[PDB]
C-alpha cells in the first residue's frame, strides 16, 4: 500500500528525445482539431463535439471551458487530463493570485501556471506528462486580448492563430493565407468556422461544433447591478442557435 | 508594553487636484527616550507610495518585504504594480499573520498610471482596508491627526496648496504628541513628478 | 433551554420551547431544538449552540454513511456515535443531547447524554435550564404507555412550568412525534399553554 | 509476456495473474467447508496428521472474531491469520463506534475490501488463502465465501480447498434434499461426512477432524467450538456413512 | 455596526449602516459591509471588520470554485454551512458575526451566523451594536408578504434606528435586495441622511506659511537612460 | 527461476521461492532436538564451530523463566525473534501479571513472520525455531518455520540430517511422554535423539548443549562441563 | 515492452493497462441497460446465478449510494465494491461540506476524476468497471451518467453496457429515432421498467425469468431496487399485452 | 515491485560519466543557438528562435532571454519550461539575498546557487535532471561584467565570449578568431549577429527569429541598463550592421 515511484518515468533517451513527451504529443496529433484566432477586438477558440454515441448528450461533455471571468481554453488529445488541468487552473487563478491581489491574473501568468503543473507531470516521480494541447485564449487590462498554446512539455508559445490535433498542419496553413492584423471578431469567427468545416467529415452544426469567443464585457451575464467597476465576463460560449445563424452566411 | 507605542510616529496621507500627497515625523524613540531624528516611515515601490507607523522593526520587516514582492511581481507582470492591487497585497499580507500581527499602520498613496486617478488607502494591523476619498491618518497621534484633517482639509486643492494644507495638519497634530515629531518629510506626488520636502519643526 | 422526550404506547414524543438567550437578550425567539440525525431518529439540543449543532451534523453525517453501507440504524446506535463525540472531546464541548428515536422492533426508546459524555437510557427524560423546575411534577406525573393525546399534554403541561419558572426558557412549545404512522410536527403557542 | 510477475498488472485478458496464482496456493491447502443451517452455520476443516508427534486437538484451525463469527480457510495458514487478525480490528472499531456487534455483511464487505486492496498495488502480494466465514446478527444466519480477488458472495453452502469440488457435489445434495432448511445438529453431522468423503483427495496422510458452529438456540448466537460428546457422535455418524 | 435582513413576497433583502469604529473614533465613514459572495447570495457583517471581510471572501472564492466544479448556481445553504464550518473550527477567534441572504433554485433564504460557529433561520434578523434599536423596528412592523416597496422601507427603517439611537453605527444606508427570478440589485448609499454640514471657514493656508528646510526630486522611474 | 527475486512474488504453482530458500538456510544450520513429558520440556542443540581455534556458536536462548527457545539457521534472525519474544513475555508480566502462554508466543511468532512475506523490500526470516515452555497447561513445545507455520508437538528436530532425529522420537513416542518428574531422563532421551543425526562427529563437552523447564524448574541452559554428565 | 505493464505511453500515445481494463469490464458477462421516463430512471440488469449453493439475494451488480443515486457495475465485484464504497463515502462528506445532496452527474465527475488519477500515476492500477450512475436530479430531472477506466464520463439520454451493448444501443437508437423525444413519455416507473425489460428481450433475444434480471428504479427523493416478485409483476404484465 | 521500472537516473556509467547529464547535453546541442559576448563597456546577450511559423505572435513571446533581477539576465538552450522552473528560483534568491543584505546579489553567487540545484538532481533523488544550459550575462560592483555558463550537470564556468545550443563548436572557433579584449559593445553586437548568421541551419538570419539583448553600465549618470530588444529593434540592428 505504498507509493515507490519515487523516480522519473519521463527520461532522455542516447539521442536527446524525451520519449514521454514526444509519445504524448503522438496523442495530441491523434486528438480532434481545435482552433484559434486573435483578432483585434477579441479572440475566439473552436473544436468539433465528436460525439461517441448519438444516444449521449453531447450537450453535458464541455471542451470549451471558463477559467477566468476574462479566460477560456480549448483542447486536443486526451479528454480527461483537459478536465482535471481545467480544475487545477481554475483552482490556481484563486490560490496563487485572486485572494493575494483581489483580482484575476493575466492570460499570460495563469497559462504560465498551467504550463508549469504539465511541466511537473514531466520530471516529478511515478507519473507520466499530460496528454493533451490547451489553446488558452483570455484579455487583461494591460496586455489585450492574447492566445497562447501549451505543450506536454509545459512549453507555451504566444500565436496570433493556430491549430492543433488532427488537421492541424492543413489548418495552420489555411489560417496563414486568412489571417491579418485587422481582423474583427466577427471576420475571425467567420474564418473559423471554415477553418473547422476542413477538418470535420460528418455533421458540421451548432450541436456538433463548440465554440466560444473572448470579447466586449458582457454586463447581462453579470447576474448582479450596483458596482460601475465590474462590467461582466468578457468568456462567452455562442448558442447552438448562434453558430447555425453564421453557417448560413458562409 | 504596547507595541504600537513604543517607538511612536505618525503618518498622513491626503488626495488634490489630479495628485496626492502622504507625509510622516521622522522620531524613532524608546518610550521617552530619543534616539534617532532621521527614522523615515515613507517608502516607494516604483510609483506607489507606502507609508508605516507603528512597531519600528515591523516598519523596516514590512518594507523589505513589500519591496520583496514587488520586486518579483514586475519581473512577472512587466509592469510596476498599481495602487489599487498594492492596496490588496498589503491587506493579504496583513492578514495571513492574523493571530500573530504586525504591529503597524500602514498607509498606501498613489496615482494609477493608466487612469490617473489619485488614490488612499489605510489599514489596521490585520489588514482591513479603508479606502477614503479625503485623507487617511496613522500613528501615535492619530486622533490629533483626525481633528487637524477634518477641520483643515477640503477637496480638490492644486498640489502647492495641498501641501501646506498636509503640512499644517502633520506638524501641529506632532507637537501635542508626545513620541512624534522631531522633524518631518512630505511627499507631493503628481502623476510624473514627485517632490519630497523636509519640514523646520521645533525639535522637542 | 426546556427540552424533553418522552416514550408511549405507539413510540416517543421530543418536546422544547423556543429560547436562545446571549445573557438576557433573546436573540432567537423561534429557535428549533427539535433536530433530526434520521428519518426516525431525532436530538433535543441543549447548551452550546454551536457545539450541539457541530455535534448534531456529524452525527447526521455518520449515520447517512451507516445507511448507505448498513442499512437503518438503532436509536442505540446514534445515541453511541452522540456518546462518542461528546466523551472523547468533553474538554472542549459544553453540549447537554437527548436522543429519541422509533424502530418497529424496539418502539419508541430515549437516551439521554449529559456534559460529561454518559449514556443513559430512560423511559423519559428532561433537560436545559428550565428541567430544575419541573422534576417534582414530571416525576409524579409520568406513566408509562400513555397514549398520544396524554403524552402530549404531559409534555405540554411540563415545558408550560419549566418556561414559566425559568427566564433562559421561553417562546413557543415545539413537539415531534415518532410513530410506525411517521413524523409529525406539532407546535403550541403562548396563549395555549400560559393559561393551563 | 512479463504480465504475471508483478501484482496489479492487467495482462491483455483483463487478468490478474498474481491473484491467479495465490489461487493455486489455495487449491493446494486443506479442505474446509461451511453450512449454513436454520438459525445458524456450521464450520469444519480437514486437518493433516503430518506425524505422530502432533498433539491432537492442540493445533486450532478455525478462528473466532468478536463472539459471533467464525473463519476457517484453506491456503497460507499465516496469511489466513493476518486476515482474521485485520477483521478483529475491524469488528472492533466498529462496536466501539456504533455499539452493536458488526453485522455478518458488513463484516464481509470489511475483510472483501481489505483483501481487494492487496491487488490494487505491486508492492505487496495478494492473500493465499480462500477464507470461509459467518455467524448470526439480528437479521439471522449468515455464510459467506471470500476468495484471493476480494470476491466474496453468501452461500447455503461453501467449500475450498484441494477436496473442494468432492464437498460441493455433496453440499448440492443437501440443498437439493433439504429445501425447508437443515437443523443446527444435523448440519455438524453432516459437516462432519463431508470433511471425511472429501478426504480421498487428501487419502495418503490420516487426518483431524475439526468442526465449530453458531445458532440461535443451540449455542445463543456465539460462536462455539463442538468439543467431546457432540464431536464423537459426530465422527461416528461420519464414519458409518463412509462404510 | 447596524446589519439587518429581512424576506419578503418573492425575496429577501439586507440593510447595512456605512460606519467603522476604533474604540470611539471613526476610522471610516463610508464602508461596504454588505460583501459579496455570489452573483445572488451576500453576506452583512459585523465584529471584527477584518475578519468578517476575510472570511466572506475566502468562502466567495470558495463558492465561485465549487460553482465551476458542479456546473450550477450556488446555493445559500452552501454558503452558510461552509462559513459555520470555518468559523466554529477558529473557536470565536475570528470575530465575525454575519448575516447571509440569497437566491437560488431552491428559494430564498435567510440566516445569521455567530462567530462560534452558531447558526438560525429566520424571516428577520439583525447583528451588530445597533442590533436592538433594529430589532424593535422589525417587531413593531414585520409582517408576512410584504412587498418589495414595503420591505425595502423597513429594512432601511431599521438600519436608521440603529443610526441614530446607536453611537456604535452611523452614516449613510447600504442595501441589497435579492428578488426570485430576477438580478440581485446592490443599492450603496441607498440612504444618505448624515452629509456634513458646509464649514464656516476656509482654512486653505497663504503659500510660504510652513517653514521648509530642504527640497529634492525623488526618481520614481526605473532607468532614466541615454 | 523468474518468481524468485522477491518475497512479493507467488509462481505459476502457487509457491513463494524466496520463503523456501529461507527454509533452505535452516537445513544447512546445525542439528537441534526438542523434546517434552507432562511435567518437562528439553532442548538439546549440536552447536557448530568454525575451526578448532574458534568457540562453538551458542543455539539456545532464554526468553523468560518459564520459556526459551533453540535456533537453526541465521542466528541473527534468531537475536531479532528471541528479542521481541522477551519483549511480549515481559509485556505480559508487567502489564497484565500473567506469564504469556506458550501457544500464544507461538502465534505471536507467525504473525512477525508473516509479514516479512507478503510486503516489498524486506525478506523472510531465515531461522527455525523450537521453543520450550511450561505455562498454566504444563508442558509445551512448539516448532517454528519462517513461512509463518508454528506447529504445537510431542517432539521434533530441524536442521541438518534433523530426519533420523525425528524418526526416532516417533518410534519412542510412548516412552518419552511419560517420563513425569525425572528431569535426567527426559534429557538422556534427547541426547539419545540427537545421536541419531551424528555423522563423523560425536558429542564432546564443548559441543553439546542443553536447555530444561518444568513443573519446578525455570528456564536453565546446561554448556560445558554441566553436560558432561550426559555424554 | 513495460509500457504495457504501467500506466505509461506507448510509442502510438496509447495507455494499454488503461485498454485491458476495460476487457475486464466485460469478465462478468452481463448486460446492462438504463433508461427515463417523465418522473423517473430504471436500470435494468442481467442477474446471473450459476452455482446452486450462492444465496441468490447477495449476488448483485447494483447499488444504492445516497437515497437520490443508484448505481450499476460491469466488472468483477471486487472492484465494483471498492467503487461503490468511495461512492457512498464521496457523497456523504459532500453532504456534509456543502449542505445539499450530491448530485448525480457531479458524484460521476468526481469518480471519473480519481479513475484519471489511476491512469496518470503509475503505483495506481485503473479499475475494471464501468459504472453507471442514476437518480432523478432536482435541478436537471431524470439523469443517467457513466464512467469508465479511462476517466471519461457523459451524460446519456439512455445507455447499454456489456458484451452484447451495441445491440442493446442500436435497438433503443432506433426507438428514439421514432419517438423524437429524450425520454420513454411514461407516467408511471411500473410502465418504464416494462419498456426497459421488453427492449432488453428483443435486442438480446431471450426471455426472463424474476431471477434472470435486478432492476433498479430511481424516483425524485429516493433510488431503490424492485424484489423478485415485483419483478414477476413486470414480466406478468408484458407476457399479457 | 517499483523498482523494475527505475530507470537510475543518477548513477556513472563503466567511463566515469553520468549517462543523463550526457544525453541531456546532447538534447541541448539541438536547441537554438545562444551566444554572450562580454565588452568593457557591456555584454551582449544574442540568441535565435527555433520554430519559424508566420502566425507565431514575435512581440510577446519569450522562449530564449529572460530577466533574473535589474542586473542580470539569462539566454537560454534547452526545454523551455524546465528553464522556466529555474528561472523562478533564481529570481526569488536574488529578492533573498536583497531582503537578508540590503545590496543586490553578487553574479557568481546567484549561479553557483542554480548551478547547486541542477548538480543536486544528478546526485540524488532519482529524477531527470534539468534540460537547459544558461548564459548568465550580468553586473556587479565586485567584479563588473561578467558572463558565465552552467549546463545540466551542475558545472558552470566564466567567459569573454561564448555560445551553447547547437553548432557551439563552429560558433567558438568564429568568436575566438575575431573577439579582443579592448572591444565595445557596439563591436560585440555585430561579432554576435555575424557568429550566429554563419553558424544557423536557416537559409538566411532575420529579424522574427532572434532575440537579442543588452546590459550596459551606460545609463544616465552610471547606472545600470537592462535591455531586451524588441522585435522593430532587432530589425534595426540587422540592417546597420549589414545582415540584411
Ligand atoms: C461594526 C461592528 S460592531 C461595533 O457592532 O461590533 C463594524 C462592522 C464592519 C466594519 C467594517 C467592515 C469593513 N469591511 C465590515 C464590518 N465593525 C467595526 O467597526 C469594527 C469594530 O471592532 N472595527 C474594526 O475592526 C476596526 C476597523 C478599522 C481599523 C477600519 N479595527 C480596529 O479597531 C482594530 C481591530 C481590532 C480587531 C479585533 C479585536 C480588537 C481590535 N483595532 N485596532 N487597532
Ligand atoms: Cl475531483
Ligand atoms: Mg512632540
Ligand atoms: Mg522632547
Ligand atoms: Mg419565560
Ligand atoms: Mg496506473
Amino acid at each position: 500500500m505504498t507509493d515507490r515511484y519515487s523516480f522519473s518515468l519521463t527520461t532522455f533517451s542516447p539521442s536527446g528525445k524525451l520519449g514521454q513527451i514526444d509519445y504524448a504529443l503522438t496523442a495530441v496529433k491523434q486528438g480532434v482539431t481545435s482552433l484559434g484566432i486573435k483578432a483585434t477586438n477579441g479572440v475566439v477558440i473552436a473544436t468539433e463535439k465528436k460525439s461517441s454515441s448519438p444516444l449521449a448528450m453531447s450537450e453535458t461533455l464541455s471542451k470549451v471551458s471558463l477559467l477566468t471571468p476574462d479566460i477560456g481554453a480549448v483542447y486536443s488529445g486526451m479528454g480527461p487530463d483537459y478536465r482535471v488541468l481545467v480544475d487545477k487552473s481554475r483552482k490556481v487563478a484563486h490560490t496563487s493570485y485572486k485572494r493575494i491581489y483581489g483580482e484575476y491574473p493575466p492570460t499570460k501568468l495563469l497559462v504560465s501556471e498551467v504550463a508549469k503543473i504539465m511541466q511537473e507531470a514531466t520530471q516529478s516521480g511515478g507519473v507520466r506528462p499530460f496528454g493533451v494541447s490547451l489553446l488558452i485564449a483570455g484579455h487583461d487590462e494591460f496586455n489585450g486580448f492574447s492566445l497562447y498554446q501549451v505543450d506536454p512539455s509545459g512549453s507555451y508559445f504566444p500565436w496570433k492563430a493556430t491549430a492543433i490535433g488532427k488537421g492541424s498542419v492543413a489548418a495552420k496553413t489555411f489560417l496563414e493565407k486568412r489571417w491579418n492584423d485587422e481582423l474583427e471578431l466577427e471576420d475571425a469567427i467567420h474564418i473559423a468556422l471554415l477553418t473547422l468545416k476542413e477538418s470535420v467529415e460528418g455533421e458540421f452544426n451548432g450541436d456538433t461544433i463548440e465554440l466560444a469567443i473572448i470579447g466586449d464585457e458582457n454586463p447581462d451575464l453579470l447576474g448582479y447591478t450596483g458596482i460601475p467597476t465590474d462590467k461582466g465576463p468578457r468568456f462567452r460560449k455562442l448558442t447552438s442557435q448562434e453558430i447555425n445563424d453564421r453557417l448560413e452566411a458562409l | 508594553s504596547d507595541p504600537s507605542s513604543i517607538n511612536g510616529g505618525i503618518v498622513v496621507a491626503m488626495t488634490g487636484k489630479d495628485c496626492v500627497a502622504i507625509a510622516c515625523d521622522l522620531r524613532l524613540g524608546s518610550q521617552s527616550l530619543g534616539v534617532s531624528n532621521k527614522f523615515e516611515k515613507i517608502f516607494h515601490y516604483g510609483h506607489v507610495f507606502l507609508g508605516i507607523t507603528g512597531l519600528a522593526t515591523d516598519v523596516t520587516t514590512l518594507n523589505e518585504m513589500f519591496r520583496y514582492k514587488t520586486n518579483l511581481y514586475k519581473l512577472k507582470e512587466e509592469r510596476a504594480i498599481e495602487p489599487e492591487t498594492f492596496t490588496q497585497l498589503v491587506s493579504s499580507s496583513l492578514y495571513e499573520r492574523r493571530f500573530g500581527p504586525y504591529f503597524v499602520g500602514p498607509v498606501v498613496a498613489g496615482i494609477n498610471s493608466k487612469s490617473g486617478k489619485p488614490f488612499i488607502a489605510g489599514f489596521d494591523l490585520i489588514g482591513c482596508i479603508d479606502e477614503a476619498k479625503d485623507f487617511i491618518v496613522s500613528g501615535t497621534a492619530s486622533d490629533q491627526l483626525f481633528g487637524m484633517c477634518e477641520s483643515l482639509y477640503e477637496p480638490n486643492l492644486e498640489p502647492e496648496d495641498l501641501f501646506e494644507t498636509i503640512s499644517q495638519a502633520l506638524l501641529n497634530a506632532a507637537d501635542r504628541d508626545a513620541l512624534s515629531g522631531w522633524g518631518a518629510v512630505v511627499y507631493i506626488i503628481k502623476k510624473d513628478e514627485v517632490v519630497k520636502r523636509y519640514l523646520k519643526m521645533r525639535q522637542d | 433551554t426546556s427540552i424533553m422526550a418522552v416514550t408511549f404506547k405507539d413510540g416517543v414524543i421530543l418536546g422544547a420551547d423556543s429560547r436562545t438567550t446571549t445573557g438576557a437578550y433573546i436573540a432567537n425567539r423561534v429557535t428549533d431544538k427539535l433536530t433530526r440525525v434520521h428519518d426516525k431518529i431525532w436530538c433535543c439540543r441543549s447548551g452550546s449552540a454551536a457545539d450541539t449543532q457541530a455535534i448534531a451534523d456529524i452525527v447526521q453525517y455518520h449515520l447517512e454513511l451507516y445507511t448507505s453501507q448498513y442499512g437503518t440504524p438503532s436509536t442505540e446506535t446514534a445515541a453511541s456515535v452522540f456518546k462518542e463525540l461528546c466523551y472523547e472531546n468533553k474538554d472542549n464541548l459544553t453540549a447537554g443531547i437527548i436522543v429519541a428515536g422509533y424502530d418497529d422492533k424496539n418502539k419508541g426508546e430515549v437516551y439521554t447524554i449529559p456534559l460529561g459524555g454518559s449514556v443513559h437510557k430512560l423511559p423519559y427524560a428532561i433537560a436545559g435550564s428550565g428541567s430544575t423546575f419541573i422534576y417534582g411534577y414530571c416525576d409524579k406525573n409520568f406513566r408509562e404507555n400513555m397514549s398520544k393525546e396524554e403524552t402530549v399534554d404531559f409534555i405540554k403541561h411540563s415545558l408550560s412550568q419549566a418556561i414559566k419558572w425559568d427566564g433562559s426558557s421561553g417562546g413557543v412549545i415545539r413537539m415531534v412525534v415518532l410513530t410506525a404512522a411517521g413524523v409529525e410536527r406539532l407546535i403550541f403557542y403562548p396563549d395555549e399553554y400560559e393559561q393551563l | 509476456t512479463g504480465y504475471d510477475l508483478s501484482n496489479s498488472v492487467f495482462s491483455p485478458d483483463g487478468r490478474n495473474f498474481q491473484v491467479e496464482y495465490a489461487v493455486k496456493a489455495v487449491e493446494n491447502g486443506t479442505t474446509s467447508i461451511g453450512i449454513k443451517c436454520n438459525d445458524g452455520v456450521v464450520f469444519a476443516v480437514e486437518k493433516l496428521i503430518t506425524s505422530k508427534l502432533l498433539v491432537p486437538q492442540k493445533n486450532v484451525k478455525i478462528q473466532v472474531v468478536d463472539r459471533h463469527i467464525g473463519c476457517v480457510y484453506s491456503g497460507l495458514i499465516p496469511d489466513g491469520r493476518h486476515l482474521v487478525n485485520r477483521g478483529r480490528e475491524e469488528a472492533a472499531s466498529f462496536k466501539k463506534l456504533y455499539k452493536t456487534p458488526i453485522p455478518i455483511p458488513a463484516f464481509a464487505d470489511r475483510l472483501g475490501q481489505y483483501v481487494q486492496a492487496h491487488t490494487l498495488y505491486n508492492s505487496v502480494r495478494p492473500f493465499g488463502v480462500s477464507t470461509i466465514f459467518g455467524g448470526v446478527d439480528k437479521n439471522g444466519a449468515h455464510l459467506y465465501m471470500l476468495e484471493p480477488s476480494g470476491s466474496y458472495w453468501g452461500y447455503k453452502g461453501a467449500a475450498t480447498g484441494k477436496g473442494r469440488q468432492s464437498a460441493k457435489a455433496e453440499l448440492e445434495k443437501l440443498v437439493d434434499h433439504h429445501p425447508e432448511g437443515l437443523s443446527a445438529r444435523e448440519a455438524v453431522k453432516q459437516a462432519a461426512k463431508i470433511i471425511y468423503l472429501a478426504h480421498e483427495d487428501n487419502k495418503e496422510k490420516d487426518f483431524e477432524l475439526e468442526i465449530s458452529w453458531c445458532s440461535l438456540s443451540e449455542t445463543n448466537g456465539l460462536h462455539k467450538f463442538v468439543k467431546g460428546d457432540l464431536l464423537q457422535e459426530a465422527i461416528d455418524f461420519a464414519q458409518k456413512e463412509i462404510n | 455596526t447596524t446589519i439587518a435582513g429581512l424576506v419578503f413576497q418573492d425575496g429577501v433583502i439586507l440593510g447595512a449602516d456605512t460606519r467603522a469604529t476604533n474604540d470611539s473614533v471613526v476610522a471610516d465613514k463610508s464602508c461596504e459591509k454588505i460583501h459579496f459572495i455570489a452573483p445572488k447570495i451576500y453576506c452583512c457583517g459585523a465584529g471584527v471588520a477584518a475578519d468578517a471581510e476575510a472570511v466572506t471572501q475566502l468562502i466567495g472564492s470558495n463558492i465561485e470554485l465549487h460553482s465551476l466544479y458542479t456546473s450550477r448556481e450556488p446555493r445559500v445553504v452552501s454558503a452558510l454551512q461552509m462559513l459555520k464550518q470555518h468559523l466554529f473550527k477558529y473557536q470565536g477567534h475570528i470575530g465575525a458575526y454575519l448575516i447571509v441572504a440569497g437566491v437560488d433554485p431552491t428559494g430564498s433564504h435567510l440566516f445569521s451566523i455567530h462567530a462560534h460557529g452558531s447558526t438560525d433561520v429566520g424571516y428577520y434578523l439583525s447583528l451588530g451594536s445597533g442590533s436592538l434599536a433594529a430589532m424593535a423596528v422589525l417587531e413593531s412592523h414585520w409582517k408576512q408578504d410584504l412587498t418589495k416597496e414595503e420591505a425595502i422601507k423597513l429594512a432601511s427603517d431599521a438600519i436608521q434606528a440603529g443610526i441614530w439611537n446607536d453611537l456604535g453605527s452611523g452614516s449613510n444606508v447600504d442595501v441589497c435586495v435579492m428578488e426570485i427570478g430576477k438580478d440581485a440589485e446592490y443599492l450603496r448609499n441607498y440612504l444618505t441622511p448624515n452629509v456634513r454640514e458646509e464649514k464656516q471657514k476656509s482654512y486653505k493656508f497663504p503659500r510660504g506659511t510652513t517653514a521648509v528646510l530642504k527640497e529634492s526630486i525623488v526618481n520614481i522611474c526605473d532607468i532614466q537612460e541615454e | 527461476n523468474n518468481y524468485d527475486g522477491d518475497t512479493v512474488t507467488f509462481s505459476p504453482t502457487g509457491r513463494l521461492f524466496q520463503v523456501e530458500y529461507a527454509l533452505e538456510a535452516i537445513k544447512q544450520g546445525s542439528v537441534t532436538v526438542g523434546l517434552r513429558s507432562n511435567t518437562h520440556a528439553v532442548l538439546v542443540a549440536l552447536k557448530r564451530n568454525a575451526d578448532e581455534l574458534s568457540s562453538y556458536q551458542k543455539k539456545i536462548i532464554k526468553c523468560d523463566e518459564h520459556m526459551g527457545l533453540s535456533l537453526a539457521g541465521l542466528a541473527p534472525d534468531a537475536r531479532v525473534l528471541s528479542n521481541y519474544l522477551r519483549q511480549q513475555c515481559n509485556y505480559s508480566s508487567l502489564v497484565f501479571n500473567r506469564k504469556l502462554a506458550v501457544e500464544r508466543a507461538g502465534h505471536l511468532l507467525c504473525d512477525k513472520a508473516q509479514k516479512n512475506t507478503q510486503s516489498y523490500g524486506g525478506r523472510p526470516y531465515g531461522v527455525g525455531l523450537l521453543i520450550i515452555g511450561y505455562d498454566k497447561s504444563g508442558a509445551h513445545l512448539l516448532e517454528f518455520q519462517p513461512s509463518g507455520n508454528v506447529t504445537e508437538l510431542y517432539g521434533t528436530a530441524i536442521g541438518a540430517r534433523s530426519q533420523g532425529a525425528k524418526t526416532y522420537l516417533e518410534r519412542t513416542l510412548d516412552t518419552f511422554i511419560k517420563i513425569d518428574g525425572n528431569p535426567d531422563e527426559l534429557i538422556k532421551a534427547g541426547v539419545e535423539a540427537i545421536s541419531q543425526s551424528l555423522r563423523d562427529e560425536s558429542l564432546t563437552v564443548d559441543n553439546l548443549s542443553i536447555a530444561i523447564v518444568g513443573k519446578d524448574t525455570p528456564f536453565t541452559i546446561y554448556d560445558g562441563e554441566a553436560v558432561a554428565k550426559y555424554i | 515492452g513495460y509500457d504495457r505493464h504501467i500506466t505509461i505511453f506507448s510509442p502510438e500515445g496509447r495507455l494499454y493497462q488503461v485498454e485491458y481494463a476495460f476487457k475486464a469490464t466485460n469478465q462478468t458477462n452481463i448486460n446492462s441497460l438504463a433508461v427515463r421516463g417523465k418522473d423517473c430512471t430504471v436500470v435494468i440488469s442481467q442477474k446471473k446465478v450459476p452455482d446452486k449453493l450462492l444465496d441468490p439475494t447477495t449476488v448483485s451488480y447494483i447499488f444504492c449510494i445516497s437515497r437520490t443515486i443508484g448505481m450499476v457495475v460491469n466488472g468483477p465485484i471486487p472492484d465494483a465494491r471498492n467503487a461503490a464504497l468511495r461512492a457512498k463515502a464521496e457523497a456523504a462528506e459532500f453532504r456534509y461540506k456543502y449542505g445539499y445532496d450530491m448530485p448525480c452527474d457531479v458524484l460521476a465527475k468526481r469518480m471519473a476524476n480519481l479513475s484519471q488519477i489511476y491512469t496518470q500515476r503509475a503505483y495506481m492500477r485503473p479499475l475494471g468497471v464501468i459504472l453507471t450512475f442514476v437518480s432523478v436530479d432536482e435541478e436537471l430531472g431524470p439523469s443517467i451518467y457513466k464512467t469508465d477506466p479511462a476517466g471519461y464520463y457523459v451524460g446519456y439520454k439512455a445507455t447499454a453496457t456489456g458484451p452484447k451493448q451495441q445491440e442493446i444501443t442500436t435497438n433503443l437508437e432506433n426507438h428514439f429515432k421514432k419517438s423524437k423525444i429524450d425520454h420513454i413519455n411514461e407516467e408511471s416507473w411500473e410502465k418504464v421498467v416494462e419498456f426497459a425489460i421488453t427492449h432488453m428481450i428483443d435486442a438480446l433475444g431471450t426471455e426472463f425469468s424474476k431471477n434472470d434480471l435486478e432492476v433498479g428504479v430511481a424516483t425524485k427523493d429516493k433510488f431503490f431496487t424492485l424484489s423478485a416478485e415485483n419483478i414477476e409483476e413486470r414480466l406478468v404484465a408484458i407476457a399479457e399485452q | 515491485g517499483s523498482r523494475r521500472y527505475d530507470s537510475r537516473t543518477t548513477i556513472f556509467s563503466p567511463e566515469g560519466r553520468l549517462y543523463q547529464v550526457e544525453y541531456a547535453l546532447e538534447s541541448i546541442s539541438h536547441a537554438g543557438t545562444a551566444i554572450g559576448i562580454m565588452a568593457s563597456d557591456g555584454i551582449v546577450l544574442a540568441a535565435e528562435r527555433k520554430v519559424t511559423s508566420t502566425l507565431l505572435e514575435q512581440d510577446t513571446s519569450t522562449e530564449k532571454l529572460y530577466k533574473l533581477n535589474d542586473k542580470i539576465a539569462v539566454a537560454v538552450a534547452g526545454l523551455t519550461a524546465d528553464a522556466e522552473i529555474l528561472i523562478n528560483t533564481a529570481r526569488i534568491h536574488a529578492q533573498n539575498y536583497l531582503k537578508t543584505y540590503n545590496e543586490d546579489i553578487p553574479v557568481e553567487i546567484l549561479v553557483r546557487r542554480l548551478s547547486d540545484i541542477k548538480q543536486g538532481y544528478t546526485q540524488h533523488g532519482g529524477l531527470r535532471p534539468f534540460g537547459v544550459s544558461f548564459i548568465y550575462a550580468g553586473y556587479d560592483d565586485r567584479y563588473g561584467y561578467q558572463l558565465y555558463t552552467s549546463n545540466p550537470s551542475g558545472n558552470y564556468t566564466g567567459w569573454k565570449a561564448i555560445s551553447v545550443g547547437a553548432n557551439t563548436s563552429a560558433a567558438q572557433t568564429l568568436l575566438q578568431m575575431d573577439y579582443k579584449d579592448d572591444m565595445k559593445v557596439d563591436d560585440a553586437i555585430e561579432l554576435a549577429l555575424k557568429t550566429l548568421s554563419k553558424t544557423t541551419d536557416s537559409s538566411a538570419l532575420t529579424y522574427d527569429r532572434l532575440e537579442f539583448a543588452t546590459i550596459r553600465k551606460g545609463a544616465n549618470d552610471g547606472e545600470v541598463y537592462q535591455k531586451i530588444f524588441k522585435p522593430q529593434e532587432i530589425k534595426d540592428i540587422l540592417v546597420k550592421t549589414g545582415i540584411t
